[PDB]
């Protein structure tokens, strides 16, 4: 993307 | 394929690869939800993105 993964509790993603 | 996290501010963590030793790529970058909204999350990496890059010498494409 990036693009942004929010489905954890713990964590928010950002994957490059 | 060597494969490792960098802690960088309080929150944030850093994957970074690289192939025997040649140069580095950015995989992803992770914040706690104990230190980062979304909102700021989002903020963060506008704020920081070059220096993230230069930092951790990856060739910012």
């Amino acid at each position: 993307g990036p693009k942004w993964v929010k489905t954890d509790s713990d964590f928010i993603v950002l994957e490059i | 394929e060597k494969e490792w996290v960098e802690q960088d501010e309080p929150g944030v963590y850093i994957t970074l690869t690289a192939l025997a030793g040649g140069a580095r790529d950015l995989k992803r970058v992770r914040f706690s939800r104990k230190r980062f909204s979304e909102i700021q999350a989002e903020q963060w990496w506008a704020d920081n993105r070059g220096r993230v890059y230069e930092q951790y010498n990856v060739r910012m494409v």
